[PDB]
């Protein structure tokens, strides 16, 4: 009605949070007996390389 | 070792060893091969013999 009771507003809303993260690992050893007597399995006679396992 | 008052003067040393055989080696009745697996290869080639007859 007119000149009578007013009308009001709302108020507006907020929300926090937080998280965390995980972990993963990856390791690998090497020795001796991988490359002691075994054959490259490449070329015919190239003995086996370190390098190669590791790439 | 009845005070530090009687300097002490130059001392000898003597020592002992084990006895080295070294007849095998004097008489160089051995050969050395160089590899590189832990397993080593031998290969005798015999032949045959025979005597000519006149034809």
């Amino acid at each position: 009605q007119r000149g009578g009771v007013r009308q009001h507003l709302a108020n507006d809303r907020k929300k926090i949070v937080n998280l965390n993260i995980p972990f993963f690992p990856l390791d690998r050893s090497i020795d001796r007996a991988d490359i002691q007597n075994f054959r490259e399995f490449g070329t015919e006679n190239a003995p086996a390389t370190v390098d190669a396992e590791v790439q | 070792q009845n005070g530090d008052f009687q300097i002490l003067d130059y001392t000898g040393l003597i020592s002992t060893m084990p006895r080295v055989d070294t007849l095998l080696q004097s008489m160089n009745l051995f050969t050395e091969h160089f590899g590189r697996t832990t397993v080593a290869r031998i290969e005798r080639l015999d032949d045959g013999a025979g005597d000519i007859k006149a034809v």
